[PDB]
């Protein structure tokens, strides 16, 4: 009963060592100081923070707001499915275990070898071949943050929302390392780029290139490995298909 | 400095668009977002100087 | 109710060669304006009349307080309490003081309320928010039916729709036909729809309201329909009146299932416009005029016979109408004797009234290029292809 | 440079329309295979196997097109 | 050829020489006229601006001040779920309009029986206690309503819907005025009927016609009215409407353009209220409902059997029907007594009844154009040429 | 005052809600209710001054799920 | 009011209508003389060398926009800068023209020989 | 008080930590491409007097095109690392927002921020997201 609750806002700028330009959500913006004991180094622009409702001072930082869709896709239990429950995938399951998990165990091994840990891999095959279950088992063995995402569920009529969702997915992944991005049915997003010009496929190309940037773009990726399963590997975009 | 300090402690005045000078003492003015009021005019401001659709201070 | 508006000064426009008949008439007008100025300055010079009641008015003002907020009387209850909405959108169950005119209280009329403990303390019959005040025409446009060339059928129809009911309407109820509530002009751009609206607003005897269509749409929730309601309420209050909504397709497009909030608000605003169009009886003396270029894109409910019976067509001018427009716009020019103007008209093209006006303007500019003002026929020759920018040659012969 | 000691010149000489991304792949895959076989210096066998794995370019093309 | 821009001497000579001798005087005079006009406009003032001040001796300024210092305002709200009070949890969550929503309790002056989901309630401002339920009242003055008890449209005023009017007769006249045949036949009288067709076919007035001959009051309710500004309370509105339908001896309840509702929180509230009113009210009653629409968008939960027993399609009028409509609308105008209305009805294929009325209106328009107090067949010919059709059909067909 | 619990964060738990006065609001302590179910969307009654979740109330609806009775 | 567009044909007819928009002025690509003038304005601040024939450079631009001419001047300056000099020579302008006006053509002779 | 002209910007820059670690040495080859980028993105920012002496405006804005995975985004990463300019990394698909007019507003905001800051660089990866050839859009 002695707590009064707090505003929530986003830090816009570090005006000086003490004055922080902070925008409250769906409201006005202020210049506000921070608490006496706080990690100003972690008060990066865009960092969601809390504000004392009376004195309007930076109270405590908050982890980045997560999209409800991303939250829902992020909190489905893998069900601790065991590697015994796969069936006859020994060489491929070993290869996948290598390319995903080994960077999550001995990066020193790779760096002494000198390779950059792999960013991710594609798992192509006919339907019912167990790609979803295989990835679920990989997550369960890892017991890490799992993002079971199906591509057909992120295309939207709202024009800039699909790429925004991809950005939110990858921002969540960067925030919650170690995370596993399992993008099922990737043929519904990366289906080659062509200039026929219909609006729908054009928006699909925009989403694909947003994925390509979020995946091997300017911002280098650390400790985030992706799994993309499809039934038509041959229609994938060459830019996405590239190493 | 003292005069500026004194005048700096008084609250700001809402700007508003005068709909019309209703009477010689009352002026219908719309101020965003409170709505529209019929305010009075202090001694200094002359009504005839108040024209419709001019920004005034309340 | 009150009376109409849109006062205008003398037509003048009987002479144009600046032959001092203009000067004499204008001097008479100026003399009358001077007597206006002097008379009112004298009347304000001596006019002692004030106080009288004072005390009762002073105490009623004290009761009202200062400031007083205006709201919309959305609904009434037993004759001491009512429901009033502030301009924000919040409405409250408030009390009604004795000194209010209980006959004036009706759903919609603006009510003066107390700033604290809201309570109806007055009624304002002239709210007329600045936007709708702007849409009301004050100075009649200088254009008139003399300036309109051709469109004789169109002028006939528009006068039979908006003037004949305003003037002697006995023919209408004598035949028993209800007057045409609302008229939509349409046609290719620059045919003369807005010009005809101007001419109507000139030779008028009713409050003329000019609207842009896109003007009605407003950012805030419910502001759109509220403004449309205010416009039509002003139309009824100052009836007889003519409500001209230019570019009706700014809102008149086909109604479709709205998804976003903004499109829902646009649908609400058009629904309110249609409801207001249905609200007043056609026997009422308020008419609407809507002009557009893309008639085919309008909702086929706005143009229903039960809502807008008439549909005036503004086709591209014919050769005789083309020469009429050329004569009209060349009236103020000092054309030479060599000019014929017939070659331009005879050329099979799609000239419009705007195109012909621009051709005349460009011919004048070409004449000014040669330091002359008599404007040869060669000036028009050049101007025609100067302003007319943009079938494969011998395919059709 | 970050690779192990390990004929890279011949591999360069091989005419293959491959980008720098493919070269980075080839090298990374060579390292990954060496990790699989538990040897800390790649050489002709695993490096060549990674090279084949990277630039597949398998036609699977019906011969009537050619 | 490079054209030369006008120089200062060029401009100066242009303004003179080829000028009327009276240029300066006329232009100056016009300028003073405009300036004097603006002078008069700014000086004439505004005037009252007369607030709604009652005539004196009607003023109780003492009591007015007493109310100002005693009575309090209440914000109104739309009350929502009752939270299953049962006298121990009387709180309800109420939405004060564009303001927030609060879970609150009652004032001592109101019993919970007076408060129910979806009614407008006036509440205080800090405790937000529901102080008084605010029923939206029912009156034909507000909105539009039935505004009719015995319509003036008779069976002679309807044409082109002989099969449709026969079906409507079986729907309404047979159970209402002849309940004995349905009773002894042991068949439930038609609980629900829908009247679908293109707009302007005549549908509404057809029901109105039978509404005059069914010896029951006609009810007009517009779906757009339920969906426009009069949304929300509309459910309660129709509640009261259905309630008054129970009060009268027989009501011909009919909803105009149900497409605005049949195809939305408060809209769904009004729908479910309609469902409760229909499925709840005993089908043996005498307030049988007539349903009509233009777009057969109706929710599948509606036409399930037991809610809409019959469907009637109102197609475009035929030659006999169109000529009947022409004669009907000519009865109300000054025309000659030898007009070949069969000719005109032939000249208007696939024309709506409203189109026929507009055609008659345009015939009168053309008669007025020639200032002839009697419209001629030529006038109707030009009217149909104008309205209908909005060389090809004569140089190939003959 | 009604409010939609935006989500729950860890610090031994904190919350962030969105009140019906279109305002987001961080609570270091989740009022006077339990803290397990608390769905991100669970409408709650939060105090009108000190802004802590005083009670939980049943969900309103899911739009179209109300459309079908 | 002045308006600009690269695509006049797609503008609304109600906007291109005269009285709303008069004198639909077209800006064609500069001809040889005009290209020479444009080169001379954009080479005004350069450090030219004696024996420079800007007329030849303008002739080296079949149907080049003025922006391309300014880009050619900039690229010639860049070529001079590469050799850490301040003057620019004729060959600098020639290779600047080659670089700036370079465009991909139809590689397939078979496609290019469809038309006579 | 008055704030810096564009402090309250929705779009953020490249902070010191966000700067990538790729160096110009890590980019094998591409000597001519490195030179042609540096001549317009690095040299004018540090050797303006060199351009002024020749009396020419330095090239402003460069397109980097070619087959995928040939070094474009890495060259941009290196340029961001090896520069004193304020770097605004954006991607074409990021510009396309949901609400009408928000995309152009973001473009205006980005360029305004770059203008109000020091000599700055705007890198827009995947420009063909938004800059495809214009056509008669019908929706
Ligand atoms: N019949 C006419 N006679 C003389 N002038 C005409 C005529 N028709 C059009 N004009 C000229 O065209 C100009 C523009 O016309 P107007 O504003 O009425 O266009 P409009 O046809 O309503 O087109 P839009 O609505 O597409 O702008 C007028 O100022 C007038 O000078
Ligand atoms: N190794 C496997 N290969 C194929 N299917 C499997 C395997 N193991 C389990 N399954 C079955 O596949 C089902 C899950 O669908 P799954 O095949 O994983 O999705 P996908 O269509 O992506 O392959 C499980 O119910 C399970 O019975
Ligand atoms: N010149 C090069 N030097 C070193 N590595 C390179 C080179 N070119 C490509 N690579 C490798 O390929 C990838 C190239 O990505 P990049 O070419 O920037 O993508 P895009 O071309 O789609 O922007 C890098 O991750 C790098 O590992
Ligand atoms: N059978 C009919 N008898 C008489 N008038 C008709 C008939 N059908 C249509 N009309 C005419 O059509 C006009 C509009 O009919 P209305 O009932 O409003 O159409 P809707 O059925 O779409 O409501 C009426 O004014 C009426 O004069
Ligand atoms: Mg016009
Ligand atoms: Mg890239």
């Amino acid at each position: 009963l002695q707590s009064v609750g707090q505003i929530v806002g986003e830090v816009l700028k570090q005006l000086t060592e003490e004055k922080f330009i902070v925008k409250a959500t769906n409201g006005p913006r202020y210049v506000v100081g921070c608490r006496r004991q706080l990690d100003k180094s972690k008060l990066k622009p865009g960092t969601r923070v809390a504000l004392d409702m009376t004195t309007l001072t930076i109270m405590r930082y908050l982890p980045r707001e997560v999209d409800p869709l991303v939250y829902n896709m992020s909190h489905e239990d893998p069900g601790n499915v065991s590697y015994s429950e796969i069936g006859g995938l020994s060489e491929q399951i070993r290869e996948l275990r290598e390319v995903i998990e080994l960077p999550l165990t001995n990066p020193e091994l790779f760096q002494r070898v000198g390779i950059i840990p792999p960013k991710g891999c594609l798992l192509y095959g006919p339907p019912g071949t167990g790609k979803t279950l295989l990835a679920r088992a990989v997550a369960s063995q890892l017991d890490c943050n799992f993002l079971k995402v199906v591509s057909s569920s992120i295309v939207d009529k709202y024009i800039g929302e699909s790429a925004r969702l991809i950005r939110e997915m990858f921002n969540y992944a960067r925030d919650h390392q170690p995370c596993i991005i399992f993008m099922d049915e990737i043929d519904a997003i990366g289906g080659r780029r062509f200039s026929e010009g219909t609006s729908a496929d054009r928006e699909i190309q925009r989403t694909l290139m947003e994925l390509l940037n979020q995946m091997d773009g300017f911002d280098t990726l650390h400790r985030v490995k992706m799994i993309m399963a499809t039934n038509r590997p041959d229609t994938l975009d060459p830019a996405l298909l590239r190493p | 400095l003292r005069e500026e300090l004194q005048l700096l402690q008084e609250q700001g005045s809402y700007v508003g668009e005068v709909v019309r000078a209703m009477d010689k003492k009352k002026v219908l003015v719309k101020v965003h977002p409170e709505g529209k009021f019929v305010v009075d005019v202090d001694k200094n401001i002359d009504i005839n100087d108040v024209t419709p659709n001019c920004r005034v201070a309340l | 109710t009150k009376g109409p508006d849109a006062a205008s000064k003398l037509p003048l426009v009987t002479p144009h060669t600046q032959c001092r008949l203009k000067l004499l008439k204008l001097e008479r007008i100026k003399d009358y304006l001077l007597m206006e100025e002097e008379f009112i300055r004298n009347q304000e010079q001596m006019k002692p009349l004030e106080e009288k009641q004072e005390e009762e008015r002073s105490k009623v003002d004290d009761l009202r307080g200062t400031p007083m907020s205006v709201g919309t009387l959305e609904e009434i209850i037993d004759d001491n309490h009512a429901i009033v909405s502030t301009s924000v959108g919040s409405e409250h169950y408030v009390s009604i003081l004795s000194f209010v005119d209980k006959d004036l209280l009706e759903p919609g009329c603006s009510v003066l309320l107390n700033h604290k403990v809201h309570a109806v303390i007055g009624v304002l019959m002239d709210d007329t928010d600045p936007l709708v005040t702007v849409m009301k025409v004050e100075k009649a446009p200088q254009e008139t039916y003399a300036d309109i060339g051709g469109l004789d059928n169109q002028i006939q129809e528009i006068k039979e729709s908006v003037e004949l009911p305003l003037t002697h309407p006995e023919y209408y109820e004598e035949m028993g036909i209800k007057p045409p509530k609302g008229v939509i002009l349409y046609g290719p751009p620059g045919t003369g729809k807005t010009l005809l609206a101007k001419a109507v607003a000139n030779q008028t005897s009713a409050t003329f309201l000019r609207v842009v269509g896109s003007e009605l749409i407003q950012k805030y929730l419910g502001d759109g329909p509220k403004l449309v309601r205010e416009l039509f309420r002003v139309a009824e209050e100052h009836a007889p009146s003519i409500v001209f909504i230019d570019e009706i397709d700014a809102i008149g497009t086909k109604r479709y299932d709205s998804n976003s909030g903004g499109e829902r608000e646009i649908q609400r605003t058009m629904l309110e416009l249609l409801n207001q169009l249905d609200g007043f009886d056609s026997r009422g003396d308020v008419k609407v005029i809507m002009a557009t270029n893309r008639i085919e894109t309008l909702d086929p409910a706005l143009i229903r016979p039960g809502r807008i019976d008439r549909k005036i067509e503004f086709p591209l001018p014919d050769e005789k109408t083309k020469k009429r427009i050329f004569q009209i716009h060349t009236s103020r020019m000092t054309l030479a004797d060599d000019v014929t103007l017939d070659d331009l008209i005879m050329a099979k093209d799609d000239l419009s009234g705007a195109d012909i006006k621009a051709i005349c303007t460009e011919a004048g500019l070409m004449a000014l290029r040669e330091r002359r003002m008599k404007v040869t026929n060669e000036d028009f020759k050049k101007s025609k292809e100067n302003v007319l920018y943009k079938t494969p040659e011998g395919l059709y012969l | 440079s970050k690779m192990n000691l390990s004929d890279l010149e011949d591999y360069v000489a091989r005419p293959d329309k491959i980008s720098g991304a493919d070269i980075n792949s080839i090298c990374q895959e060579s390292g990954m295979l060496a990790v699989r076989e538990n040897r800390y210096i790649v050489l002709a066998k695993d490096f060549e196997k990674a090279y084949k794995t990277v630039i597949k370019k398998d036609e699977q093309e019906h011969e009537f097109y050619k | 050829k490079p054209i030369r821009a006008l120089d200062e001497g060029d401009i100066a000579l242009l303004k003179t020489y080829g000028q009327s001798t009276y240029s300066r005087q006329i232009k100056q005079v016009e300028d003073d006229i405009q300036q004097l006009l603006k002078k008069i406009n700014e000086l004439t003032g505004i005037k009252e601006s007369d607030t709604g001040l009652a005539p004196p001796a009607l003023w109780d300024l003492a009591a007015d001040k007493q109310t100002l210092q005693s009575e309090q305002p209440l914000q109104v709200a739309r009350c929502t779920k009752i939270i299953n009070a049962d006298s121990e949890d009387p709180k309800y969550i109420i939405n004060v309009k564009q303001f927030a929503k609060f879970v609150v309790d009652l004032s001592d002056q109101v019993a919970p029986t007076d408060i129910e989901e979806g009614m407008r309630v006036g509440v205080d401002r800090n405790k937000y206690q529901i102080h008084i339920p605010l029923p939206p009242k029912i009156d034909p003055t507000v909105t539009m309503m039935q505004v009719e008890e015995k319509p003036d449209v008779t069976y002679s005023d309807v044409g082109g819907c002989k099969e449709q009017i026969e079906k409507l007769r079986e729907v309404v006249e047979t159970p209402l005025l002849h309940p004995e045949r349905f009773v002894n036949l042991g068949i439930e009288p038609p609980k629900g009927v829908l009247l679908f067709g293109p707009p302007g076919t005549g549908k509404t007035l057809c029901a109105r016609a039978v509404a005059n001959r069914t010896d029951a009051c006609f009810i007009r309710v517009i779906g757009s009215e339920l969906v426009q500004k009069y949304v929300g309370e509309g459910a309660r509105m129709v509640r009261e409407l259905f309630e008054m339908a129970r009060t009268k001896k027989a009501c011909l309840i009919f909803f105009d353009e149900i497409d605005a509702i049949g195809g939305d929180n408060e809209v769904q509230r009004t729908m479910l209220e309609l469902i409760n009113q229909l499925d709840g009210f005993d089908p043996r009653g005498n307030i049988k409902v007539l349903m009509a629409t233009n777009r057969p968008t109706l929710d599948p939960a509606l036409m399930r059997p037991g809610r809409l027993d019959r469907k009637i399609e109102f197609s475009l009028p035929d030659l006999e029907g169109r000529t009947h409509i022409f004669k009907i609308h000519a009865r109300s105008m000054s025309v000659e007594r030898d007009i070949r209305f069969e000719l005109l009805a032939r000249l208007c294929p696939n024309s709506t009844g409203a189109e026929i009325r507009s055609v008659c209106t345009e015939a009168g328009m053309f008669a007025i154009r020639a200032r002839r107090k009697i419209a001629t067949e030529k006038d109707f010919l030009e009217a149909v040429n104008k309205v209908i059709k909005s060389t090809p059909r004569y140089m190939t067909y003959n | 005052l009604v409010s939609n619990v935006i989500e729950l964060l860890d610090v031994g738990k904190c919350a962030v809600i969105k009140t019906s006065t279109r305002q987001t609001y961080f609570l270091p302590v989740i009022g006077l209710v339990d803290a397990e179910k608390l769905k991100p969307g669970d409408l709650v009654g939060v105090n009108k001054d000190s802004y802590l979740i005083l009670e939980t109330l049943p969900t309103e609806y899911d739009s179209r799920v109300k459309a079908m009775e | 009011v002045i308006m600009a567009t690269n695509r006049i044909d797609i503008l609304d007819s109600a906007l291109l209508r005269p009285g709303r928009i008069d004198r639909k002025i077209e800006f064609p690509p500069p001809n040889e003389e005009a290209r020479l003038d444009i080169l001379k304005i954009h080479s005004r601040k350069m450090n030219l060398t004696r024996g420079i024939n800007l007329r030849k450079i303008a002739e080296l631009m079949p149907g080049a926009s003025g922006a391309e001419v300014k880009g050619v001047c900039t690229e010639a300056g860049m070529y001079a800068l590469r050799e850490r000099r301040v003057h620019v020579t004729q060959e600098d302008f020639e290779m600047a023209v080659a670089k700036v006006m370079q465009k991909d053509s139809e590689k397939n002779m078979s496609i290019k020989k469809l038309w006579k | 008080d008055v704030l810096p002209p564009e402090a309250d910007s929705s779009i953020m820059m490249l902070t010191s930590d966000q700067k990538p670690d790729v160096m110009y040495a890590d980019i094998g080859g591409m000597d001519i491409q490195k030179q042609e980028v540096r001549e317009a993105v690095e040299l004018p920012l540090t050797h303006f007097e060199l351009y002024k002496q020749i009396g020419i405006d330095p090239p402003r804005g460069v397109l980097m095109y070619g087959p995928p995975g040939c070094g474009k985004t890495m060259l941009a990463k290196a340029v961001a690392h090896h520069t004193t300019a304020a770097f605004i990394r954006v991607v074409g698909s990021e510009f396309v927002q949901k609400y009408l007019g928000e995309g152009p507003r973001m473009v205006r905001d980005v360029f305004r921020l770059a203008k109000e800051n020091a000599p700055a660089i705007i890198f827009i990866d995947e420009i063909d997201a938004i800059a495809t050839k214009r056509f008669d859009a019908q929706t």
